């Protein structure tokens, strides 16, 4: 259960912690997608790798499997989640270097409060307090392995033209943006549901090797082509309820 | 709020300090449903700016990697409602204690033995990527039962196995003063697993020396001591040694003779332990042995074999008269 | 968006920061210059 405690049920992905809290599941996976967004602008803003966005992402999905979006905004959250993502990938930047970009994303319009003010003080301590509950509601688990590894290894394996491998990593970085399939599947099986997309739309379909497995059993043993089928429909249809989809 | 993954510490019940810290920074204490004796050890942060430290963090994440026999094992992470502790299963002693207590007794046998399991828990966490980078008879813990554990990784960190492309940059002011190695001295800052092995050498003399043999108060006192002692840093014995910034703005008595095996012959004796303490001493990182040659080398595996610590154990009195009479 | 070798150690991994700054231009192009503005432009997701 150790292994299975960051994963869940359709049942359980309803039955969250901000639903608790009268909030509605297509609201919870609004916020999600947004924190998301919020965490890939400051983090490129920073110009923190793409692998500590990811993981920031990741704490986010789970944060919000034990707490509810009604009691931490998304946005406040979503700071300290990078702040401490940073030091945990290795490429850590400053408490203030980040109270800054957070705030420039959050308030284009009015200027950074005093470095001496009440306010910018008590602030620094907020986003240091979130970082104590964000790392004792992950429990202290900080290790993420992405679905970025299992796509570039598999396209390299199957020589996978250069547009498939950069579309099938560019899908692997939209899973974790758009679905909770981290909080669902296996990162090798969410690699596999990334390559057999990119393929569908490429019209590729990758060789059985010879007189044996298909291209998953080299990613994965326990995905199926019926499981490919069904995720992937899965993700398109989050795909077709994004806002615009409803020089 | 919520928090089903980080119990209190109440599970726990405080039974003493172990050692002479801070007010309270680490502890002995039980748990109250199974009595299993643990130590807690509470993340210190009284500066506090860059918030939970990254040091603190690097330990976690390296020690819920690391899961070995002779690797301290860190059981949970808890928090009191703010601190938050690091509860490891408790170990009797530390090795820099049993060494000081001269009233202890090492046989040959017992110290192959204690070195074996340092040497196999070190081939495990450079086999991990991972650079202890602070050995020294004080962070080795040994267990009522006889088993070694590495332990305080406080300042441990990744690396990375590329003998291919760019160099690496690691922070260079690290490991124990009296326990550092000359390339760490000299400036370098792309190190690995060598340095880890020098300091295993210098905890090998202090089990017949009983006490560290360069104790330098400076860092160039230190290079001095080395110097005196394996010989002078050339680039004769180690190639490319010019490079180093340092190597010429530090003074550097270049007259030496290597007297490892000669300084320690007193105490030493057998032909073997000499030998190795002999290659792990060596000045170029890229020619002093490795775990995994150490623990092929004879001294393993010539008589006599490696024993386990029952006996020595056991010189390890309750007090005074017993350890008088 | 940009695929980077897994292979690599966290530290020696690249920054995400785009080469070229993000435009307000609407276009099938300016709307995969990068991986916000591919989220905010094409799918229109903002946090704000
Ligand atoms: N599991 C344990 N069981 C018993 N004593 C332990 C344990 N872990 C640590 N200690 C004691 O705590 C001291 C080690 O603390 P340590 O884990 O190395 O943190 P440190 O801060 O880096 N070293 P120090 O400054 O001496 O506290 C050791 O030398 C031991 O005496
Ligand atoms: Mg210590
Ligand atoms: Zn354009
Ligand atoms: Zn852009």
């Amino acid at each position: 259960n150790n292994n299975k405690r960051w994963y869940f049920t359709r049942e359980q992905l309803e039955n969250s912690p901000s639903r608790r809290f009268g909030v509605d599941p297509d609201k919870e996976l609004s916020y999600r997608q947004q924190a998301a967004n919020l965490l890939q602008d400051m983090g490129q803003r920073l110009n923190v790798s793409q692998l500590t966005i990811n993981t920031a992402i990741v704490y986010m999905h789970r944060f919000y499997m034990i707490q509810s979006f009604t009691q931490f905004p998304g946005n406040s959250v979503a700071p300290a989640a990078l702040f401490l993502a940073a030091k945990v990938e290795e490429q850590p930047k400053k408490l203030e270097h980040v109270i800054k970009v957070a705030h420039t994303c959050l308030h284009p319009q009015e200027s950074l409060p005093d470095t001496r003010s009440e306010a910018y003080l008590q602030q620094v301590q907020d986003l240091v307090i979130l970082e104590s509950i964000i790392l004792q509601t992950l429990g202290f688990e900080l290790t993420i392995d992405h679905p970025h590894t299992h796509v570039v290894k598999c396209t390299q394996l199957v020589r996978a033209s250069k547009d498939l491998a950069q579309t099938s990593y560019f899908m692997a970085t939209n899973s974790l943006h758009l679905t909770t399939f981290s909080l669902q599947y296996t990162p090798p099986v969410v690699a596999c549901v990334c390559i057999h997309l990119a393929c569908k739309w490429s019209n590729w379909e990758i060789p059985v090797s010879t007189d044996g497995k298909h291209w998953w059993e080299y990613v994965d043993a326990t995905v199926t082509l019926e499981l490919l089928d069904e995720l992937t429909h899965e993700f398109l249809q989050i795909l077709e309820k994004t806002p615009n989809r409803l020089c | 709020v919520e928090c089903p993954f980080c119990d209190e510490v109440s599970k726990y019940e405080k039974l003493a300090k172990i050692g002479q810290g801070t007010f309270g920074e680490v502890f002995k204490a039980r748990h109250r449903k199974t009595g299993q004796k643990v130590a807690l050890k509470k993340v210190l942060m009284e500066n506090e700016k860059e918030g939970f430290p990254i040091t603190a963090l690097r330990e976690i994440k390296i020690l819920q990697l690391l899961k070995h026999e002779n690797v301290v094992n860190l059981i949970e992470i808890c928090r009191t409602k703010g601190s938050i502790y690091l509860v490891f299963d408790f170990c009797e002693h530390d090795l820099a204690g049993l060494l000081s207590n001269v009233l202890v007794k090492f046989t040959l046998s017992e110290i192959k033995r204690v070195m074996q399991m340092l040497l196999n828990g070190l081939y495990y966490i450079h086999r991990n990527k991972i650079l202890h980078r602070d050995m020294k008879a004080a962070n080795v813990l040994i267990t009522r039962d006889g088993v070694l554990k590495l332990a305080d990784f406080g300042l441990a960190r990744a690396f990375s196995l590329a003998k291919n492309s760019q160099p690496n940059r690691y922070t260079n002011r690290v490991v124990t003063l009296w326990y550092r190695p000359p390339e760490l001295l000299l400036g370098e800052r792309d190190y690995g697993p060598p340095i880890d092995l020098w300091g295993a050498g210098c905890i090998m003399a202090e089990m017949w020396t009983r006490s560290p043999i360069m104790q330098g108060n400076t860092e160039q006192h230190q290079l001095a001591l080395i110097s005196q002692l394996c010989g002078s840093i050339t680039p004769e014995v180690w190639p490319n040694v010019d490079n180093y910034e340092l190597y010429e703005k530090l003074e550097l008595v270049k007259g030496q003779k290597r007297k490892v095996k000669d300084r320690l012959k007193a105490y030493v004796r057998d032909p073997y332990a000499l030998d190795l303490i002999d290659k792990l001493l060596v000045l170029d990182p890229a020619q002093r042995i490795d775990s995994d040659d150490a623990l092929n080398h004879d001294f393993f595996w010539s008589d006599p074999m490696p024993s386990d610590l029952k006996g020595m154990l056991s010189t390890h009195l309750t007090s005074m008269f017993e350890y008088l009479a | 968006m940009e695929p980077v070798d897994p292979r690599l150690e966290p530290w020696k991994h690249p920054g995400s920061q785009p080469k070229t700054a993000c435009t307000n231009c609407y276009c099938k192009k300016c709307c995969f210059h990068c991986q916000v503005c591919f989220i905010t432009k094409a799918l229109g997701i903002s946090y704000g």
